[PDB]
């Protein structure tokens, strides 16, 4: 809404994913916080002994099914107020949604930059897409320089 | 030479025979399972079944 952080799913493969994230403002309150799941449900993973860092990248994971993901399933997180949190504290969410079979374009011309260069430097095109540094504003003039 | 050229017609024979090299798939309907998960004995007992 102002700004809490970014939240992104990374599907691992079948009935496994991901959530990174990196919250802005870390000052306030958490003791071992929270992940929603369709906005009302769900405590997702409530394992963590750390409070997150301003401007950090994180990662945990979560199993969950395919199938309401394919209708829009609201994913919170929630920064656990000490003793009373459900969704009290400084709480964001997004939903998620999938849908198979659409758009192939957009993704494939990353493949066709990567894999140009893959062949022309000699390095595998594992190591290639390995070695660029992805920024959501970094231009690929920025990333081919780099 | 000429011998290196019978050696190239010998082996493209044998790949001939073969065809194309299968790719092993590594993305997979495989999850990672628990063992104790994987070995189920209803797990052999529906197979069997």
């Amino acid at each position: 809404e102002k700004q809490a952080d970014y939240i992104d799913l990374i599907p691992q493969g079948g009935n496994q994913f991901l959530v990174n994230f990196s919250v802005k403002k870390t000052k306030k309150d958490a003791t071992h916080f929270s992940i929603g799941y369709n906005k009302s449900f769900n405590n997702l993973a409530d394992k963590n002994g750390f409070v997150p860092l301003a401007g950090e990248h994180y990662s945990i994971p979560v199993t969950l099914d395919a199938k309401i993901l394919e209708k829009k399933t609201k994913i919170g997180i929630t920064r656990k107020k000490p003793e009373p949190a459900s969704d009290e504290n400084h709480y964001t969410s997004a939903t998620f949604t999938i849908h198979p079979n659409a758009e192939p374009g957009i993704w494939l011309l990353r493949l066709n930059k990567t894999l140009r260069l893959a062949k022309v430097s000699g390095m595998t095109p594992h190591e290639t897409q390995h070695a660029l540094i992805h920024v959501r504003n970094d231009s690929s003039e920025y990333e081919l320089r780099r | 030479r000429d011998t290196l050229n019978e050696a190239k017609m010998w082996y493209m024979q044998a790949l001939g025979l073969l065809g194309d090299k299968p790719v092993s798939i590594f993305s997979n309907g495989w999850e990672n399972p628990s063992l104790s998960n994987a070995a189920d004995k209803t797990q052999a007992k529906q197979f069997h079944d």
